[PDB]
């Protein structure tokens, strides 16, 4: 009774607007009030699933330090803004929203043409102002689902995402909760005293709702506490290993390699479907195939051999797992 | 001036307001003095040393 | 086992180099060195560790040494790198083994500011604080009360 | 992706037996402090235990004296009684005697037993003792609570002590950097705990888990 005490729970999620809302938990025994509070402010500030932009391509631009005759801020000023826009998505892990204005006024946020999935929480956000007559922005804007933040040129991957110069790279900036503030006070519990009902008022984008807020962070801060609840000496380091030789490809098929659908139906009708049995595929078991001529050929040789391989090797590790 | 200011705005007169560490959770003694200064940012920035 | 994909693999940073870097510098001492160096200490040795951004940490007692402030103040870096230099700077010039100023045997490292305003205020005494009067079982007690 | 990054520790050291040093590694960029912090808090506090908390020496009905038969004044005999620890099962309360005739040191290890309690270190030196002719008679009443209960404000004649309930001794966290493969920096946990020597540091450690996941419980969904 004195020892293993009772645990809390959510009882209200008043919002006392749209985006400023208030969650009541209690009871907290003791202690717990202040612990309780400031970890869960420190995982929600840290980690929420955010889904900022990400990316954006508008026609006329060429870098974002341009201009485009027309629109009143300045290319880089539409990029801020833009970060500044909150939304939700709620089925994919990304999305490609399209924004098409012309005419006098301030291009905001409803006026993009939103899909089913996607959903704006604030229309009177101000993306920029068409102050010429006849001036046209039409713009494609990558929206992706995340975690943290990360800057921009922190995203460089490959060579291909730069290559359309049309590519804006907003840094995503996602984090759904902007302020998040917390108090305990006295519970006027059923039978007890100095019972801490514990007050968080969260100041967030509309974009995560509170009671969600609340039990994802709760789930991420029980599961990484489950990491040592039972801690041990887990201690990860061991050697001698044994690997299966085989490189990955052969487990995957032939559109894999991004080769013509012409020759893909083609080794389909002289029986290759996997790539570790394409390899053992003899060179004369490849060319009797139904008019392979040498365009086909050509993307057997090249995404099957010259990438490395060789078009049909005498191997004898296939298979050790098939 | 200052004071009656402060005094408009709903801001203590001592222009000092109690904190709370983050990491800890706690509070600090000693109320801190926060405000709003301006901060400019030299051309000095690491890229031209390093 | 080529210089040539040495230096592709070093250009591409594949996390193979990173903690074979991290494993190559894990003894190899460096030596930090302010821009005017008025006496012996103006230059100093160090095991160096792996930080972010483009700064040069730096414990601070020994900033305090070298007349370093943190206005902007640019530090050199030298690394040794014959067998018998390493061993000599970790001899000699390492910080840990400069603690008596040349000059007078006085300790040049003396804790300056913001640590000591720490120590004074923490070894104070206000007359009717919370808790006056107690009686502690070891200071890990009084620590956990404080606490 | 919103899937995180769960440590792979490295090393349990547990010098000494009962003042251990667990490292964790890594954690998200953040989580070090936050983890150290909830688990500090509630360990320092609130932690179920037990100690004694009443006193009661038969002549010395005061809280100050110069009793006879020691060569400890009464605040010391108990300051060390304060740090006696004792751990009880299913009983929630019991009063211990102490009636020690002879010459030596008065040690826990003459505390008259129970059925049900036990004494961790019964070596433990209570108090000295006058070279001749001193029993000194006390009864102790020990408790089972939260943590730690100063004696001021347990006011609300006896002889009251400033209980401390919970079973660590002390704790501190430090949090370091933590490399990943390419990743900047990540935070490495480091829990270095002494504890009141009636239960292993690791078992505190698994204790407070529990009790936080107990407290989580009607949040998380999974
Ligand atoms: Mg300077």
């Amino acid at each position: 009774s004195v020892t293993e005490f009772l645990k809390p729970r959510l009882v209200d999620i008043e919002q006392v607007s749209s985006t400023h809302a208030k969650v009541t938990l209690e009871p907290l025994e003791r202690g717990f009030g202040h612990t309780l509070g400031n970890a869960l402010r420190r995982i929600l500030l840290s980690s929420m699933p955010g889904c900022a932009v990400t990316e954006v391509e508008i026609d006329g631009v060429l870098h974002e330090y341009s201009t485009k005759e027309g629109v009143q801020e300045d290319i880089l000023e539409i990029l801020l803004n833009l970060k500044g826009l909150a939304v939700r998505v709620q089925g994919k892990d990304e999305v490609i929203l399209t924004l098409n204005k012309s005419g006098i006024g301030p291009v905001t946020a409803a006026d993009i043409t939103h899909d089913g999935d996607v959903e704006i929480v604030k229309p009177q956000h101000v993306i920029c102002h068409l102050t010429d007559e006849n001036a046209s922005i039409s713009m494609r804007i990558k929206v992706q689902r995340g975690r943290g933040y990360v800057p921009a040129s922190t995203r460089i991957h490959s060579e291909e995402d730069e290559r359309p110069i049309g590519r804006l790279l907003v840094d995503a900036c996602y984090s759904p909760v902007e302020r998040i503030a917390y108090n305990v006070e006295a519970a006027r519990v059923e039978q007890r005293t100095d019972l801490d009902k514990l007050v968080i008022e969260m100041e967030t984008n509309g974009t995560i709702d509170p009671e969600e807020a609340i039990r994802r962070a709760a789930t991420i801060l029980a599961e990484q506490l489950e990491a040592f609840v039972d801690l041990r000496d887990v201690r990860q380091p061991e050697v001698k290993e044994e690997k299966p030789e085989f490189d990955p490809i052969l487990l995957r098929p032939v559109d894999d390699l991004e080769l013509t659908v012409r020759s893909a139906n083609c080794l389909k009708a002289e029986a290759i479907h996997y790539i570790g049995d394409l390899v053992q595929r003899t060179e004369v078991e490849l060319l009797k195939t139904p008019n392979l001529g040498k365009k086909s050929l050509t993307e057997i040789k090249d995404v099957l051999a010259s990438r490395g391989l060789s078009l049909g090797m005498r191997l004898e590790n296939w298979p050790p797992a098939s | 001036e200052i004071k009656e200011l402060l005094k408009l705005g709903d801001l203590p007169t001592s222009g000092q307001i109690r904190l709370y560490d983050g990491r800890t959770g706690e509070q600090f003694e000693r109320p801190v003095t926060v405000g709003y200064m301006y901060m400019l940012k030299l051309n000095h920035l690491v890229d031209d040393k390093m | 086992t080529t210089i040539k994909a040495a230096k592709k693999m070093v250009e591409r940073e594949e996390a193979v180099v990173w903690d074979i870097l991290d494993e190559v510098i894990r003894e190899h001492p460096v030596l930090l060195n302010r821009a005017p160096t008025l006496h012996r200490l103006g230059i100093q040795a160090f095991e160096p560790v792996l930080i972010e951004g483009k700064a040069i940490q730096l414990h601070p007692l020994v900033c305090a040494a070298y007349n370093a402030d943190f206005d902007g103040d640019q530090m050199a870096v030298h690394v040794p790198l014959t067998l018998e230099a390493q061993l000599e700077a970790r001899a000699l010039m390492m910080s840990t083994n400069n603690i008596l100023s040349p000059a007078n045997g006085e300790p040049i490292i003396v804790p300056s500011q913001d640590v000591v305003l720490g120590l004074y205020y923490m070894t104070r005494d206000c007359v009717n604080a919370k808790g006056e009067g107690m009686v502690l079982t070891g200071p890990k007690e009084a620590e956990r009360l404080y606490r």
